[PDB]
RNA sequence: AGGUCUGUGAUGCCCUCAGACGCCCUGGGCCGCACGCGCGCUACACUGGCGGGGCCAGCCGGCGCCCGCGAGGACGCGCGGAGCCCCCGCCGUGGCCGGGACCGCGGGCUGGAACGCCCCCGCGCACCAGGAAUGUCUUGUAGGCGCCCGCCCCCACCGCG
């Protein structure tokens, strides 16, 4: 139903609009047609998704998929800090990586002291490397010769 | 909030409250219905009406200010047709238990109408969260 | 030798308004909603006549039955040959294509 | 006075839908603004087979017409019904670009 | 055969006074304003076609155009239909 | 459910309608086995008889078993509907009956009959054995 | 081919089955089947009753499978 | 000398031209079935079937209320998105709750007109991974899962996506 590049979500005018001025960092994950948006501001440790808590997304074994970063890094920046993700695009998997990668790039940008910022980005590329950047790969286009982008109608000679 | 607790159990949990406090009840027909052209059978359990009904509730709560109409609800009970020997295809599920439900909350005030469909109103809120937090610890 | 309890000797003579509720979904729908054309109620009103004073021939292969033609004859087409029905009770309320064959069994 | 008058336009292809874009915004900088609103491009799509007689493999075609349309509601109280014309007149006359004024 | 009249009971069971539904096709107000004429052309039906060639058969009705699919490739581009991608 | 062991009275293989059936199967499963019972009019059928569903055939007291054939002959009465059974609008009596075993075998017969005098297109082809229904013969189904 | 039982013959559920499995590490719904060549679901419920005697307990449970250990010893 | 004179107010030469091969009406047929084969669809099961619940797309996109088991229907307004998958249970290797062809009662929709298409109860065919032979394929690919348009009064196991 969601379509990921509405100005209703890049803007996130669900927030109520004086609770929108609190939010001082923005971001952006992606995967396929998924796309995640997160507000990242000050607190003491809290996140979410789509209004629901990190400890209750739903395919249930990536739970670890998406709170990697956490453990990765420690939990003393983000006990430091809190935000409020909401994805939007196709399928559960890709939201789930779209979400971990704003997580990641969003406490990236959190910190000010770019030191410190890319001595972070060794640390968590070295884990992994999708968690910064992008997945380029994309869905491909279909052709009339057969049901298939490369697959072909079978062949009788005789 | 609700949204912090799983579905899974603040259903089945609502279920039993509603069905002990006299809120709705199983009519007549129920006896021998299935929920669906999709479907095949019906209900195993004798208590798919109170499931129902608190999944009902629970996405009218979700929605909040918005509106929801029936069939609109009935498409997110689909399901798949199968046995024709041809491509399966979607279908709609049921709107008369839909409907009976929806009217049996009106009638309480818990469910309020509006220009089209209807909402929660505050007293369903209300409840819905107190049983939430109740069922927190 | 009945028909849905009703006597026969009382089905007969009998208005097809008072068994319409007691046929099948195609008949109700053709007659209380669709009506019915022209031309089939003078080929109605023909049978009338003639059973009130030869047989009657037609092209019409979509006219259901009545129960005033019960033991009459009449001829109906194949595409090109003019075949006889007799009518009988358990033959109303159905189309006269059933009781007309268009082709002949195949045999090799 | 004012009117609440919307400007549409219509066109097949991107060049000249541009250029009619710049020089409305030039010619009514001073009757009040003329923003534009960028649309979601209608795309016709026709797919024909090659082939009048149907020989040989099956090729096809993919023929499609995109119809571009912009939207200038920022006359609005800002024009009246006379001064709707004068700039109407004043852009350029291009032949195939089609237009349509209502409140 | 004016006096020609029928039982009262093989009256009501007529067809309600309805317009047929077969409505045809006006591609054009133009083309139309609503013995043998009694049967000249009684069965109405659609008669949809090619307002260029005039074919009953594979006739793009899609956006309200009505070409034939092979009367079609030759005026598309004057139309301005073009083939890219 | 909760029952592991065989109750005293478990009775190994049931016989009823001149059917024979198992004790180890579920009981509205094994009720499929007569001829003119499904899984549909079987759930419906038991319930009204305030028999559990959920038992293996075999734990099924004689006192449950006779309850259950009173309602099998006259179910109209018992609150079942006219939608769910195998004979709406008999054609001589125009009654409403749900017909088991034995009944269906003769019933079966006696329409042909009435097919065959009356000179229909139905049964001159049930006599050759072809497609009644418009299903296309000649491509497929042949040896 | 292979038939087996869905109740157990009274004093059969104990002179073996309840032994048997007491004599097991690890055991699962499947495999107790084909051991003494009863159904699957019989397994079930007898599990069920043990867990709640407290011989057994759960190191892994899911509707697909669940296995047991023997906390007897 | 590949296909198209049966796409056309594109056409040469022939044939038909008032009991017409013109045009219009009524019916039938193009679908008929001892047989050989070409592209597809559904399955042969536990890496599963049934029942209940939770949840996310894109080409793009319309809904409320009330009847009816359902399919559908009467009124009234402009508003709007799924399968696989995940969680809990039943079945327990039995041609069995796998599979859903065939047939017997019944209720509706389109239409001037059912032989057409949908829904309900019962009956419950072949099929245990397929001989000689043979096709397609390298990253968001194969495969699996479903959703839209075209032709269309009704109808998609097809085709473009």
């Amino acid at each position: 139903m969601a379509k990921g590049n509405r100005r209703d979500l890049l803007e996130r005018n669900d927030i109520e609009v004086r609770e929108r001025d609190k939010y001082t960092v923005h971001t952006l994950g992606k995967k396929k047609n998924s796309v995640a948006v997160a507000f990242v501001k000050a607190g003491k440790g809290d996140i979410l998704v789509n209004n629901v808590p990190l400890a209750l997304v739903r395919p249930e074994i990536l739970r670890t998929k998406v709170s990697e970063p956490i453990m990765i890094l420690g939990e003393s920046l983000f006990k430091g800090l809190d935000m409020n993700i909401k994805v939007a695009g196709g399928g559960h998997v890709s939201q789930i990586y779209a979400v971990r990668q704003a997580i990641s790039r969003g406490v990236l940008a959190s910190v000010k002291d770019e030191a410190a910022r890319s001595e972070l980005r060794a640390k968590l590329v070295s884990y992994d490397r999708q968690l910064v950047v992008s997945d380029p790969r994309r869905c491909e286009a279909k052709k009339f010769g057969g049901r298939g982008a490369r697959a072909r109608r079978q062949k009788s000679y005789r | 909030s609700v949204t912090r607790v799983p579905a899974d159990v603040f259903i089945n949990s609502f279920a039993a409250h509603l069905k002990n406090r006299g809120i709705i009840k199983c009519p007549a027909f129920t006896d021998y219905v299935k929920t669906g052209v999709s479907r095949q059978y019906a209900p195993r359990d004798a208590d798919w009406f109170y499931i129902k009904a608190a999944s009902v509730i629970r996405h009218f709560y979700i929605s909040g200010s918005h509106s929801i109409g029936v069939a609109g609800l009935a498409r997110k009970y689909s399901s798949l047709q199968k046995g024709k020997t041809t491509p399966h295809h979607t279908k709609r599920a049921s709107c008369k238990v839909i409907r009976s439900i929806v009217s049996q909350f009106l009638g309480q005030k818990l469910l309020i109408a509006g220009e089209r469909g209807r909402h929660i109103s505050p007293n369903g809120r209300k409840m819905v969260e107190d049983f939430a937090e109740g069922l927190q610890k | 030798p009945n028909f849905r309890g009703v006597e026969v000797e009382k089905l007969a003579t009998m208005k097809i308004t008072d068994i319409l509720p007691k046929l099948n979904a195609r008949c109700r729908r053709r007659i209380g909603k669709h009506g019915l054309s022209m031309k089939h109620l003078r080929f109605v009103n023909k049978l009338r006549l003639r059973r009130a004073a030869k047989i009657v021939r037609t092209h019409l292969r979509d006219m259901i039955i009545f129960p005033e033609m019960i033991g009459m004859t009449v001829s109906v087409y194949n595409g090109r040959q003019f075949i006889p029905v007799e009518i009988k009770p358990p033959m109303v309320g159905r189309a006269l294509r059933e009781y007309s064959m268009s082709y002949k069994i195949v045999s090799h | 006075m004012h009117q609440k008058y919307t400007i549409i336009v219509v066109g097949k292809d991107l060049k000249l839908v541009e250029r009619y874009v710049k020089s409305i915004v030039k010619e009514g900088r001073a009757f009040g603004i003329s923003g534009p609103c960028r649309a979601p491009v209608r795309r016709l799509t026709i797919t024909t087979r090659k082939s009048p007689c149907g020989e040989g493999t099956n090729t096809w075609h993919r023929f499609e017409l995109r119809m571009y349309k912009r939207t200038f509601w920022v006359t609005c109280g800002g024009n009246d019904i006379s001064t709707i014309l004068s700039k109407t007149v004043v852009i350029p006359g291009i032949q195939v670009t089609v237009e349509v004024e209502e409140p | 055969r004016n006096l020609g009249s029928c039982g009262a009971e093989d009256l009501d069971s007529r067809v309600h006074p309805s317009t047929i539904f077969w409505p045809t096709e006006a591609d054009n107000i133009n083309l139309a304003s609503g013995m043998r004429e009694t049967e000249f052309c009684t069965h109405i039906a659609h008669k949809r076609e090619c307002r260029i060639c005039g074919n009953y058969n594979s006739v793009y009705r899609k956006y309200g155009l009505f070409i034939c699919r092979r009367c079609f490739k030759e005026n598309a581009g004057k139309i301005g239909f073009v083939k890219l991608h | 459910m909760t029952t592991i062991v065989q109750p005293n009275d478990y009775r190994d293989l049931l016989r009823m309608f001149n059917t024979n059936i198992q004790g180890k199967v579920v009981l509205e499963c094994a009720l499929v086995g007569i001829k003119g019972i499904g899984r549909r009019f079987a759930n419906v059928a038991l319930k009204k008889a305030n028999i559990d569903v959920h038992k293996r055939a075999g734990e099924l007291t004689a006192a449950e078993e006779d309850a259950l054939m009173k309602v099998l002959e006259d179910p109209l009465s018992h609150g079942i509907p006219a939608w769910m059974l195998n004979r709406n609008n008999d054609f001589e009596s125009g009654k409403d009956m749900h017909i088991l075993v034995n009944t269906i075998a003769s019933t079966h017969r006696a329409d042909l009959e009435r097919l065959r005098k009356t000179r229909c297109e139905r049964g001159v082809r049930h006599h050759h054995n072809l497609k009644v229904r418009g299903q296309h013969t000649k491509s497929t189904g042949r040896r | 081919k292979v038939d087996y039982p869905t109740l157990f013959a009274d004093e059969a559920a104990m002179n073996e089955a309840l032994k048997f499995i007491k004599n097991s590490k690890c055991i699962t719904h499947t495999q107790i089947c084909e051991r003494l060549r009863v159904s699957v679901a019989l397994a079930k419920r007898v599990m069920r009753q043990l867990v709640k005697s407290g011989d057994f307990a759960i190191v892994s449970k899911s509707s697909r499978m669940t296995i047991f250990k023997n906390m007897t010893k």
